[PDB]
RNA sequence: UACCUGGUUGAUCCUGCCAGUAGUCAUAUGCUUGUCUCAAAGAUUAAGCCAUGCAUGUGCAAGUAUGAACCAAUGAACUGUGAAACUGCGAAUGGCUCAUUAAAUCAGUUAUAGUUUGUUUGAUGGUAUACUCGGAUAACCGUAGUAAUUCUAGAGCUAAUACGUGCAACAAACCCCGACUUCUGGGAGGGGCGCAUUUAUUAGAUGAUGAUUCAUGAUAACUCGACGGAUCGCACGGCCGCCGGCGACGCAUCAUUCAAAUUUCUGCCCUAUCAACUUUCGAUGGUAGGAUAGGGGCCUACCAUGGUGGUGACGGGUGACGGAGAAUUAGGGUUCGAUUCCGGAGAGGGAGCCUGAGAAACGGCUAC
RNA sequence: CGUUACUUUGAAGAAAUUAGAGUGCUCAAAGCAAGCCAUCGCUCUGGAUACAUUAGCAUGGGAUAACAUCAUAGGA
RNA sequence: CUCCGCCGGCACCUUAUGAGAAAUCAAAGUCUUUGGGUUCCGGGGGGAGUAUGGUCGCAAGGCUGAAACUUAAAGGAAUUGA
RNA sequence: CCCGUCGCUCCUACCGAUUGAAUGGUCCGGUGAAGUGUUCGGAUCGCGGCGACGGCCGACGUCGCGAGAAGUCCAUUGAACCUUAUCAUUUAGAGGAAGGAGAAGUCGUAACAAGGUUUCCGUAGGUGAACCUGCGGAAGGAUCAUUG
C-alpha cells in the first residue's frame, strides 16, 4: 500500500465485537486515540450494537451529533470513537453511566455504575520518565500525559484518576497479592491475585495469577490490570466476577435455569 | 534515481536476484553536497520525508569550533583543508565533509585567552580572578606553535550535507599530534 | 599501536584531552575508556575493559545494542577482519517420514578484538543492528574446543 | 463403509498392468428441466486491444460574497438564504488483476538501544500601527486568439485562516564580562539567555532498562529558523473605560494512536544430462566519509581476501504470486490453492519525477 | 558458573473455513440469532469451546539418545 | 590309524513346527501378530541400453542415459494333454 | 510355434550440411531522450535609495536589495537506439538412417524336442537374412550319479 488503510473489512474486525458474518462488506474502523484499535470498543458499536439505542450507522451519527455521549466525562461526536476498557460512558440525558470493563469470555460489556463511581477510572502507567525541562511526567496505555506525578509511581502501576478534577487521587503500587484483571490473551476478564512474578532477562514477564475460586492462570505483564489493593477490586466487577467458568459448569448452570 | 535498496546487490552466496518491484521513494538517495570551502556561503533547503527540513551546504567559509580543554567555542573562519582520510580529491577540491581536518582562524581563541586568563599567547577583583585562573594554568605549545601562524588545526564534526554547517573541535594531545604527522607525511 | 587506519581512532563522546584527569571516576568521564556491560548476563571481557584498542562494533566497548536473538554456534571461520562465520548445526524434523535430517545455517558475527577465536571454538553471538550486507550478530561469549 | 471386479491359460496358482467401480467449492459440453431457498460467474488462452457512458469530490453558527442572485425587510459596513470562485482537505483508501517473482514474496516468531508517521487522544508553550500592517489575485466584468481541449493571452475591480510582514502581556532564575569598592568578597553597568537547529565540554551518585557516554539538567557558542495566533462563531455579563464565558480553526514539542520501513530465526515444488559460483565494473569483511527518515557495499575512497557450496551453492524449469485454505482422505498420505480474508506486486513495456504526512501514484505529470 | 534432542505444562499461533455448544430460519442447506401470557418491558439474553505441523518463548522431568569432555583431576 | 568332544570352513542328508506363486529354501525361516543396522537397486511389455549431452579410452568401446511413439498383455511356477 | 533380411502403406522420432532462417534475453563497446541535483545566465518583476526635473501622480537618467523565466554547464538516474558475440526459443531443410503399426508378398528355417551343429553370456571377425565361427564363461542341459 501506498499509505494507511481506511477501510476495516468485516471478517477482519476483532472478534469480541461479535459482529456478524453477513452483515456487510465492513466493519466500523476504529478511529485513532486512546486505545489500540484491535482492543477497543467503538462507539458505533456501543450505541447501536449494544445499547441498540440506535438501528443503523445514520442514527448513531443522528445520536451523537446531538452531543448525547460522554467518554470519560467529555463529549464524543466521531462514531469510531476507539472506547477501551475501563472508560466510562456517561448519557447525561437519561442518567446513565457504563465502564468498558472485560466479561470472563473477552468481551467488552457495558457495567452500570453508579453516579459517583462513574468520577473516576483506572489507568495502567505505561512509563516514568523526565519531560523537557528536567519535568517528571507520567503516561498511561490509554494515552493520558501527567506531569508531575507522585515518585512512588512507577511503570506497570494502576492510578485512580479524577475525571472531574484530572487528577491522581490514589494510586496501586503493582505488587504481588494485588487484584488484576487480565485485559488480552485468552485469560481476557479474568480477576485473580498476583501470586509471583516470574522475571527472565530481555523477554516479556510472566505473571502468575490464582482467582478466587483458587484456578491458577499466567499470562504476561502487558495483559495484567490491577484493579485494587489486596484482594478488594476498586471498582465494581460484572455478574460473573471475574471467575471464568468451564463449558461443564455453563451446561450446569444453563440446565438449572431451564429446570427452574 | 539514487537508490539505497538491497533489490540490485548479488546475495551473499553470490548469486543474482531478480527483481521484484521497481524501486520505491521511501529509499531513495539524493546526490552529494560537496560542500566546498568558499567566500559564496549558500545552503539550499531539502525538502525530505515527513515534511522535515535538511540543509544542504554548498558553500561555506564559517564555522563554529570548540576548544574542548578551554571549553570555549567561538565562530571562526575557516581557511583551507589540508587532510581527508578517505579521499585526498576532497582536499585538493577543498570539499567539506564530517571528520576532515581544516586550518581556522585563531583570532577569536586569542581573544578569549587574553580576556579569560589574562595572558597573550584593571581591578583587585578582576587581577584576583585572574590569578586564580592563572594558577594550574598549562597549554601544550603544540597549539601554542600552531597559534603563532594564527591557524589552529581542526576536526569538522558535523556533516555539512545534512545540517548546513561545517563546525568542529580543535586538534589536541594524541589526535593532534596523528594528524601532525600525517600533514608531515603529505 | 590502535591508530592503523589514515584517520585517528577514538570512542565516541570520550575526552581524551581533558585537563581534569581522574580514574576514580566513571567510563568514558574524564578521558576514560567507556566500556559498558551488554546485559543479559553476560560478563565484560576484562581485556575489553583495560584494552587500547578502539572498535564501534564491540559490544561492550562500542556503540552497538545487543538486542533480539541470542544464538549459539560454532565458529566456522575466521579469515574476515573483525568478522567470522557461526555455524549453527539443528536437526530438520521431515514429518511425512518422521525422522530428522541435519540441516546448518552459516551466520556472519562480528568479533571485538577482546576475543581470540579459531575454527571449531563454541561462541555465543548476541542480535545486534546491521553492522553489513550479511552481519546482524556479535560476538559475546568464546569457549575453546579444548 | 479400513471393499474390490473383468481381462494373459486347455485348465491352475502368481507377478503385473489395462479396463471398470466412487468423489471433486472441477471445468467444458450434451440431453432434459415444474416449484423453494442458496449462490459462482472472461482466472486458465491474450498483464491482448478497446467505441461509449459512469467509477472523486467536498460547506459548518464558526476562513473569504456587493452575483448587476433569491426571499424577507426598508438609512443603514456586513439582514438572511446563497450559486460562482479563492482558500482548506481528499483523491496514497477502495476496486481490479496475478505478469514478474523460488529464502525472494509469504507464514509464524523477533527487533528498532536503527527510523518516519497528516490525523486522533493527553500534556506542554515566557527573554522576537498593535483599538490590528502591506501588496496582489480569483470569482465578476469585457477585449480576444485558435479547427480544437477544465487550450490560451491582454485590460478593469475586490477579499482572506491565500500570500507577505510585523509589535509579539510582562518575569524571575542562570551564565559571562565587568567600572568602582575594600576587598578570599561586595558590586553598578553591559552582554547572553523563548522553542527549535548544530557542535563541543560537563553532571546524571551510590529517574529508567536485561543492557546505553540513557531520560534529562548545566554551560559555550551556532543558524541569514516558513516556529512562538494581525483568524472565525455564539453568548454577551461584571466592575466603572477596563475586565469577561462557551467554542471553532491554526503553529510548535513530547507522548499516544493509526501505520510503514527495515529487520532476527525457521520453513518452499521439479531438475546434477546444472559442481562449482561470486569478485575488472561490490563479490566478503574493515576504516573514513557521502547519502537516506533512519541501520547497511546503499554508494565513494583506501585496505584486506574473503563469501556460498553433495546438509546441493550457482544455474535451469514451473501452464509458480505466498498464506489462511480446498478436494479426497481408517490412519499415514496425494493433489490443488487466479478469485471475495491477510501479505505482496502491477496499472501496455521500461525509466524518471512533482505534489504531498504518506506515491517512484498511473481514473497525476515527463520522456522513450 | 556442560549443552541438546525428547517429553510435560503454560502463553501465543487473525477472522473466515473445519470440528463442535446453544438456538424449530415451517424442515434443510443456513444464519447468529433469539426467548418470555403479550411485558411502555424483562432474561446482566446469547453471540461457547476445541483444533492449529514446524520454528520461536517459558515451566517441570532426565528414562532413552546425541555432542563435548572424561589421571599434569595434578582435585579441593 | 581308532574313538569322544570344542571352534572355524566348503558342503551334504532328512524333516516342517516355518516360509513361499510354486519350484524350492534349515534359510529364501523368525512378516498384516508387519520396525536389528546399512549400501545398491525394480515399478506392465516394447521403443532401448537406442538418441542426445557429458565423461573415460589410441581404438574397440565403457560409464551415465531419455523421449516421441506403440501395445493388452509380456512374463514366472506348476498341471493335464499332444 | 516361430526368427530375420528384402518388397509396400502409413505414423513417430533422430542425424543432417546449407556456416538455414525467424523470435526474444545476456556480453562488449558506444550514442543517448527525459527528469533530478549543480554552474553560469538574467527576459522580467517588485521594493526601496541619492539628488534632481515637471505638474500626491507620472516620465527619464542615476544605484542597491530581493525574486526570478528561457537558455546553459557538470554530475546523476537512465528509457531507448546501434554494434560484437553468446544464450533461450521457433525453426525449413536436400539427403541419410532408426523404430512401430498395418496389410501381407518373398527367401530361407535361427529358436522351442538332443529343434535335427544342445541353448545362452562376454568379446572379435565374417556372411542375403535369419545367423556362422574363434577364445573364455554358465546350466537357464540332454548329466544332481562310478569308492571306480
Ligand atoms: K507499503
Ligand atoms: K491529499
Ligand atoms: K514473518
Ligand atoms: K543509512
Ligand atoms: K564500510
Ligand atoms: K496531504
Ligand atoms: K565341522
Ligand atoms: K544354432
Ligand atoms: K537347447
Ligand atoms: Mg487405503
Ligand atoms: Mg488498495
Ligand atoms: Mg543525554
Ligand atoms: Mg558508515
Ligand atoms: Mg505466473
Ligand atoms: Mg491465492
Ligand atoms: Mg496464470
Ligand atoms: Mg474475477
Ligand atoms: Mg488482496
Ligand atoms: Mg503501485
Ligand atoms: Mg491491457
Ligand atoms: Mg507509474
Ligand atoms: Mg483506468
Ligand atoms: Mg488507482
Ligand atoms: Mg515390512
Ligand atoms: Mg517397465
Ligand atoms: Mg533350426
Ligand atoms: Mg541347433
Amino acid at each position: 500500500a501506498r499509505g494507511l488503510k481506511k477501510h476495516l473489512k468485516r471478517l477482519n474486525a476483532p472478534s469480541h465485537w461479535m459482529l456478524d458474518k453477513l452483515g456487510g462488506a465492513f466493519a466500523p474502523k476504529p478511529s485513532s486515540g486512546p486505545h489500540k484499535a484491535r482492543e477497543c470498543l467503538p462507539l458505533i458499536l456501543i450505541l447501536r450494537n449494544r445499547l441498540k439505542y440506535a438501528l443503523t450507522y445514520r442514527e448513531v451519527q443522528s445520536i451523537l451529533m446531538q452531543r448525547h455521549i460522554m467518554v470519560d466525562g467529555k463529549v464524543r461526536t466521531d462514531k469510531t470513537y476507539p472506547a477501551g476498557f475501563m472508560d466510562i460512558i456517561s448519557i447525561p440525558k437519561t442518567g446513565e453511566n457504563y465502564r468498558l470493563l472485560y466479561d470472563t469470555k473477552g468481551r467488552f460489556r457495558l457495567h452500570s455504575v453508579r453516579d459517583e463511581d462513574a468520577k473516576f477510572k483506572l489507568c495502567k502507567v505505561r512509563s516514568v520518565q523526565f519531560g523537557q525541562k528536567g519535568i517528571p511526567y507520567l503516561n498511561t496505555y490509554d494515552g493520558r500525559t501527567i506531569r508531575y506525578p507522585d515518585p512512588l509511581i512507577k511503570a506497570n502501576d494502576t492510578i485512580k484518576l479524577d475525571l472531574e478534577t484530572n487528577k491522581i487521587v490514589d494510586f496501586i503500587k503493582f505488587d504481588v497479592g494485588n487484584v488484576v484483571m487480565v485485559t488480552g490473551g485468552r485469560n481476557t476478564g479474568r480477576v485473580g491475585v498476583i501470586k509471583n512474578r516470574e522475571k527472565h532477562k530481555g523477554t516479556f514477564e510472566t505473571i502468575h495469577v490464582e482467582d478466587a475460586q483458587g484456578h491458577q492462570f499466567a499470562t504476561r505483564l502487558g495483559n495484567v490490570f490491577t484493579i485494587g489493593k489486596g484482594t478488594k477490586p476498586w471498582v465494581s466487577l460484572p455478574k460473573g466476577k471475574g471467575i471464568k467458568l468451564t463449558i461443564i459448569e455453563e451446561q450446569r448452570k444453563r440446565d438449572a435455569a431451564a429446570q427452574a | 534515481g539514487i537508490s539505497r535498496d538491497s533489490m540490485h546487490k548479488r546475495r551473499a552466496t553470490g548469486g543474482k536476484q531478480k527483481a521484484w518491484r521497481k524501486k520505491r521513494k521511501y529509499e531513495l538517495g539524493r546526490q552529494p553536497a560537496n560542500t566546498k570551502l568558499s567566500s559564496n556561503k549558500t545552503v539550499r533547503r531539502v525538502r525530505v520525508r515527513g515534511g522535515n527540513v535538511k540543509w544542504r551546504a554548498l558553500r561555506l567559509d564559517t564555522g563554529n569550533f570548540s576548544w574542548g580543554s578551554e571549553a570555549v567555542t567561538r565562530k571562526t573562519r575557516l581557511l583551507d583543508v589540508v587532510y581527508n582520510s578517505s579521499n585526498n580529491e576532497l582536499v585538493r577540491t577543498q570539499t567539506l565533509v564530517k571528520n576532515a581536518i581544516v586550518q581556522v582562524d585563531a583570532a577569536p581563541f586569542k581573544q578569549w585567552y587574553l580576556t579569560h586568563y589574562g595572558v597573550e599567547i584593571k581591578s583587585n577583583n578582576v587581577q584576583r580572578k585572574l590569578e586564580k585562573r592563572q594558577q594550574g594554568r598549562t597549554l601544550d605549545s603544540h597549539i601554542e606553535e600552531q597559534f603563532s601562524g594564527g591557524r589552529l588545526l581542526a576536526c569538522i564534526s558535523s556533516r555539512p550535507g545534512q545540517c548546513g554547517r561545517a563546525d568542529g573541535y580543535i586538534l589536541e594531545g594524541k589526535e593532534l599530534e596523528f594528524y601532525m604527522r600525517k600533514l608531515q607525511k603529505k | 599501536a590502535e591508530q592503523t587506519e589514515k584517520s585517528f581512532l577514538k570512542q565516541p563522546k570520550v575526552f581524551l584531552s581533558t585537563k581534569k584527569a581522574d580514574k576514580a571516576k566513571r567510563p568514558g568521564k574524564a578521558g576514560n575508556r567507556f566500556w559498558k556491560s551488554v546485559g543479559l548476563g553476560f560478563k565484560t571481557p576484562r581485556e575489553a575493559i583495560d584494552g587500547t584498542y578502539i572498535d564501534k562494533k564491540c559490544p561492550f566497548t562500542g556503540t552497538v545494542a545487543i538486542r533480539g536473538r541470542i544464538i549459539a554456534g560454532t565458529c566456522h571461520s575466521a579469515k574476515m577482519n573483525r568478522t567470522i562465520i557461526v555455524r549453527r548445526n539443528y536437526l530438520h524434523f521431515v514429518k511425512k517420514y518422521q525422522r530428522y535430517e541435519k540441516r546448518h545455517s552459516n551466520i556472519p558475527a562480528h568479533i571485538s578484538p577482546c576475543f581470540r577465536v579459531k575454527e571449531g571454538d563454541h561462541v555465543i553471538i548476541g542480535q545486534c543492528r546491521p553492522l553489513s550486507k550479511t552481519v546482524r550478530f556479535n560476538v559475546l561469549k568464546v569457549v575453546p574446543a579444548g
